[PDB]
RNA sequence: AGGGAAUCUGAACGAGAUUCCCACUGUCCCUAUCUA
RNA sequence: UUCAAAUGAGAACUUUGAAGACUGAAGUGGGGAAAGGUUCCACGUCAACAGCAGUUGGACGUGGGUUAGUCGAUCCUAAGAGAUGGGGAAGCUCCGUUUCAAAGGCCUGAUUUUAUGCAGGCCACCAUCGAAAGGGAAUCCGGUUAAGAUUCCGGAACCUGGAUAUGGAUUCUUCACGGUAACGUAACUGAAUGUGGAGACGUCGGCGCGAGCCCUGGGAGGAGUUAUCUUUUCUUCUUAACAGCUUAUCACCCCGGAAUUGGUUUAUCCGGAGAUGGGGUCUUAUGGCUGGAAGAGGCCAGCACCUUUGCUGGCUCCGGUGCGCUUGUGACGGCCCGUGAAAAUCCACAGGAAGGAAUAGUUUUCAUGCCAGGUCGUACUGAGGUCUCCAAGGUGAACAGCCUCUAGUUGAUAGAAUAAUGUAGAUAAGGGAAGUCGG
RNA sequence: AUAUUGGCGAGAGACCGAUAGCGAACAAGUACAGUGAUGGAAAGAUGAAAAGAACUUUGAAAAGAGAGUGAAAAAGUACGU
C-alpha cells in the first residue's frame, strides 16, 4: 500500500461493504478536501472491501498521507 | 512456434469464440478474438443482397449516415431495383385491369 | 452435489432441482417438523438460537407490562 | 452500466405532454386548466421537440415536469374533489324530493380560497403590482357587461365594486 | 490516430487553448533507392484523437517550428 | 522408368471342424546355460 | 541417479553449479469450464502430517495478496417451469397457463352551452423464472509485483446515454441534386398505421483467396565448433486495438442480338426469360500504403560502479516458395418429403399527420465541440478415477518407430550383497510330437 | 372443582454419583459422518493460595541434573487417590 501511495499516486482504504464507488469518491472529496481521478474496488478474501483511490495530478498522495497520520 | 491461449473466460470452441493468431509488437504471438462477421442486407421481395447498402453489425447501423443505409429510389433500402421494377409494372397493369372490368361491367348493366 | 445453502435455516439442504429445503421445508411457510423426528425437533427448537425478543417477555410480565420511566427516589 | 433506453432521459423527464399531465393528476381537463390558470402555469418550448416526445414529430404542447409534479400536492385540487362530492350529494337530496336537507347542505358548505395561491405566485408586493396590469383589464371589462345565463349579477356587482374601490383610491392619493 | 497532410490545420490545433503540449519527432529515412534524408513528424494530442503531420521537407519543418506559439511546450523526439 | 490334399458341416470360402501328406520347432527323449 | 559447493546441531532426500537421463507440442508444456476455498506469496517454524528422512512443503503460526464503461455475470429468450383468474382438496396444498377475469396504456380537446361534477377515440396477448458454452454495444500494445492483470501505470483507443454550443447545409426565401441505368452524395424534416432486413441458424466435398506456423535466398549483429573438410551450426532481425485512402469475386445495369451452336469449371452447367462480346455499377471481404510507431520491444557494442549507479552509440533491412499444417473467408457442387431455435436489440422502406421566416424561420441520420458510465466474480490448482483450447523440427515410401528444439521434470525409502527356487524372455548337439486326453 | 412429560418461577427426595444420572456435569446437540432426511460421540478433580519452578549447568532444542516454592512435587498442566 505504501509503495502504491508513492508510485501510482493511489490511496488505499478499507471501505465498508455497503458503500459503492460514487460514495467513496464523494467521501474522500468531502473529508480530505482532495479531488479523485478514479476509484477501483475489490472485495477482500476476509469479507471486507478494499478501495484504490487515485487522486488527480494536482494533488499528492504522499503529502495527504503525512497530513492524516499514516506513513 | 508459440502456442496460444484463449483470452476471454470461455474455454470452448463456440461460434462466438473464434481465434486469429496475431504477431504483436512485443515480438510474440497472441490470440485475437474475431468479431462475428457482418452480413449483407437482403431484398425483402427477392431474397438477394441489395446493392449500395453498407454491411455492418445490426447495432452498428445507428452510427452511420442515411446515405449508407438507403439507395435513392422508392423502396430503396429494402428492395432490388428489379423487384421494384416488377412491382411498378404489376401495380400499373392491375390498376388498368380494374378500368377494363368497370368498362365490361357498365356495358353488361346497360344490356340488362 | 444436489444440495446448496438454505436461506431460512442455512443448513445446505436446499435441493437445487426441486428448489426446496429438505430440512426446514423452504419456501413453504411452515417450518418442517415431524412428531416421529423428536431428535430433529430438539436441534431446531426455540432456545437453540438467540431468542432476541423472547428472552425478556418473562421479565416484562413480572413487572406487569409497564410503560413510562423510573422517577428517581 | 447496461445500455440505457434512448428516449426516456433528458428532455423526456424534463417535459410532459398535456395528456400525460391530465392523466398524472387524475383530474378533468377543465379542472387541470382551472388549476393552471390559478397557479400561473403555461406550456414551455424545448430545444428539441422530438426528444421531448418519445421520438415523434407530432402536434404536442409541453409542460414543465417539476411544475406539474409540484401542482399534485395542493389544497385547491383537494377542494375541487370536495366540490364534486358536494355536487352529487346535493342532487341526491334534490332528486329524491327532500328540500330541507339540501338547503342544509348549502349551510354546511365551505369553498376553496385563492389566498395561499398568490403567496407562492407573487411573494413580494411589487411583483403583484407587475401583474395588476393584466388583472385590471378583465375586471373593468366585466363591470361593463350585461348579466347573462353564463355570468350571474352577483359576479358583475362584486367586480364593479372592486373597480370602484380602485378608482376611488387612485383619485384619493 | 489520424493523418493530416495539411499544414495550417496543425497550426489551428496548436492554438486551441485546450492543448498543453506538442511534439516534434525526427526520423532518418531514405527516398526511392538512392539517398538518405530527414523526416519530421508534427503531432498534437487533439480534442479526441492524435493528429499527425508527415513533412518530408526539412525547410518547411524549419519554418513550422519557428511559426509555433512561443507559450506552447514543444518536445523534441 | 507354416504350407498342401481330402472329408464332416452353412465352387470358392469363413481365423468353422476333423483326418491325412509335406515342412518346422526343447512338447518330449533330456535337460543345459544366460539375461531381466 | 552421481559429482562438487553453500546452508544447518544434524544432509541419500534443502539449495546452487557440473554430469547423466525423462516427458518429446496426441507433452510430466502453457490455459480454461466444473470442482476445490487461500491450497497463491513471504517470513518465522518441525509440536502432529506429507507410511524412510527432512533444515522442505499442498503442513503449522503470523502477516501480504484478487483493482474493469469495453473480460464474464447482470439483459434476452429455448426446451421446460411457475404464480395470477378460476376449479379441486378435511387439509398440508394439487390442477390449470389464457383460460366465459372489469388483467391497461396511450392519444384527441378554446373548458365539456340550462353554465365551471370529463367527453370522444386507438390497440387486442397475457406476470415471471429458466444459458458464466446459445443471442449480446464497445480495449489493445508496451510496462509493472514476493504473489494482481485485456482490471494497475504510460501510451494510444472505442462504445453507449444525455444535455447543448458552433461551422456547414436546408435557396432567392419554406423538406438538396447528378447519373440512360445498376446507383452516387457532407447533409437533404416524415405522425398514426402497415411492412422488410440484420439478429437468424442442417451437414459434407472439392476448388479459389487471405492470415499465422513451417521451409528458404541475400544482408545487418551475437554465441559455437574447427588438425582435416565446411562462404559451417545455433540465435536476433518485431509491428496491437483502432483510424484515412485504396484493393473484388459474386451479383446487377446499358450497348449488343447468337446455330456453322458458343462460353466455361477441378467437378457440364450457362444462353432469345437475352449467351460470348463491348462498356459500366456495388458490397470492403480479406490484402497494400499511410498514421498509432518506433518514441515501444529485440540484438549488439562502448564507457562509469562500496554506492537505490546507469549513461552513450549503432543495427533493428531486403526477398522467395509450396499435393505442407492451423485457421479465417468466397464462389460452386452434392446429401433431404430431413426445408433447416427463439427473443432482447438495431436499422430500413411504404405511408403522408404535423410543422417551418423578415433585428437569429424549420430541420441536425453532415462536420466539430461537452459530460458521465453503478454491483458482484477476478488468487491458485485443475493430475482406473468429469468437460475443453493452443500444438516445433529431422531421417525414413510411412500416423512404424529412433533422435531432438520450445517448455517442464529428475518425484517414487535408501544402502549392501547377487546361491538355489519362482515369473518372464532367449539359445542349444542328435532325433523331430516319440510329450500329452488333445503340437 | 379437572388435565398439564411445554413455558415462566419456586420447593423438595430412603433417587443417580462421571461406563451411572439427560445424548450432553466439560469449546454438547459440539467434533464428526452422511447427497440429503438424519445419525451423533468421547471428554470432571494440581494446590488453601500459582506460590505454575527465579537462578546455575549439560544439550541444537524438547528436555536433564542441581536449586527453589509448597504441609506434601510419593501434587509439576502427561497434574487428587
Ligand atoms: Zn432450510
Amino acid at each position: 500500500a505504501m509503495k502504491k501511495v508513492e508510485d501510482g499516486n493511489i490511496l488505499v482504504f478499507q471501505v465498508s461493504m455497503k458503500a459503492n464507488k460514487y460514495q467513496i469518491k464523494k467521501a474522500v472529496k468531502e473529508l480530505y478536501e482532495v479531488d479523485v481521478l478514479k476509484v477501483n474496488t475489490l472485495v477482500r478474501p476476509n469479507g471486507t472491501k478494499k478501495a484504490y483511490v487515485r487522486l488527480t495530478a494536482d494533488y499528492d498522495a504522499l503529502d495527504i498521507a503525512n497530513r492524516i497520520g499514516y506513513i | 512456434a508459440q502456442r496460444v491461449t484463449f483470452r476471454r473466460r470461455n474455454p470452448y470452441n463456440t461460434r462466438s469464440n473464434k481465434i486469429k493468431v496475431v504477431k504483436t509488437p512485443g515480438g510474440i504471438l497472441r490470440a485475437q478474438h474475431v468479431k462475428k462477421l457482418a452480413t449483407r442486407p437482403k431484398c425483402g421481395d427477392c431474397g438477394s443482397a441489395l446493392q449500395g447498402i453498407s454491411t455492418l453489425r445490426p447495432r452498428q447501423y445507428a452510427t452511420v449516415s442515411k446515405t449508407h443505409k438507403t439507395v435513392s429510389r422508392a423502396y430503396g433500402g429494402s428492395r432490388c431495383a428489379n423487384c421494384v421494377k416488377e412491382r411498378i409494372i404489376r401495380a400499373f397493369l392491375i390498376e388498368e385491369q380494374k378500368i377494363v372490368k368497370k368498362v365490361v361491367k357498365e356495358q353488361t348493366e346497360a344490356a340488362k | 452435489k444436489s444440495h446448496t445453502l438454505c436461506n431460512r435455516c442455512g443448513r445446505r439442504s436446499f435441493h437445487v432441482q426441486k428448489k426446496t429445503c429438505s430440512s426446514c421445508g423452504y419456501p413453504a411457510a411452515k417450518t418442517r417438523s415431524y412428531n416421529w423426528g423428536a431428535k430433529a425437533k430438539r436441534r431446531h427448537t426455540t432456545g437453540t438460537g438467540r431468542m432476541r425478543y423472547l428472552k425478556h417477555v418473562s421479565r416484562r410480565f413480572k413487572n406487569g407490562f409497564q410503560t413510562g420511566s423510573a422517577s428517581k427516589a | 452500466m447496461r445500455i440505457k433506453k434512448k428516449n426516456t432521459r433528458g428532455n423526456a423527464r424534463n417535459f410532459i405532454t398535456r395528456s400525460q399531465a391530465v392523466r398524472k393528476l387524475q383530474v378533468s381537463l377543465a379542472d387541470f386548466r382551472r388549476l393552471c390558470i390559478f397557479k400561473g402555469i403555461y406550456p414551455r418550448e424545448p430545444r428539441n421537440k422530438k426528444k421531448a416526445n418519445k421520438g415523434s414529430t407530432a402536434p404536442t404542447t409541453f409542460y414543465y415536469a417539476k411544475d406539474i409534479q409540484y401542482l399534485m400536492h395542493e389544497p385547491v385540487l383537494a377542494k375541487f374533489r370536495e366540490h364534486k362530492t358536494f355536487a352529487r350529494k346535493l342532487t341526491r337530496a334534490l332528486g329524491r324530493g327532500e328540500v330541507s336537507s339540501a338547503k342544509r347542505l348549502e349551510e354546511n358548505r365551505d369553498s376553496y380560497t385563492l389566498d395561499h395561491i398568490i403567496k407562492e405566485r407573487y411573494p413580494s408586493f411589487p411583483d403583484a403590482i407587475r401583474d395588476i396590469d393584466d388583472a385590471l383589464n378583465m375586471l373593468f371589462l366585466f363591470s361593463n357587461l350585461p348579466s347573462t345565463n353564463q355570468v350571474s349579477s352577483k359576479i358583475i356587482n362584486d367586480a364593479q365594486k372592486i373597480c370602484n374601490q380602485w378608482l376611488a383610491y387612485v383619485a384619493k392619493e | 490516430a489520424r493523418e493530416i497532410t495539411d499544414i495550417k490545420q496543425f497550426l489551428e490545433l496548436t492554438r486551441r487553448a485546450d492543448v498543453k503540449t506538442a511534439t516534434v519527432k525526427i526520423n532518418k529515412k531514405l527516398n526511392k533507392a538512392g539517398k538518405p534524408f530527414r523526416q519530421t513528424k508534427f503531432k498534437v494530442r487533439g480534442s479526441s484523437s492524435l493528429y499527425t503531420l508527415v513533412i518530408n521537407d526539412a525547410g518547411k519543418a524549419k519554418k513550422l517550428i519557428q511559426s509555433l506559439p512561443p507559450t506552447l511546450k514543444v518536445n523534441r523526439l
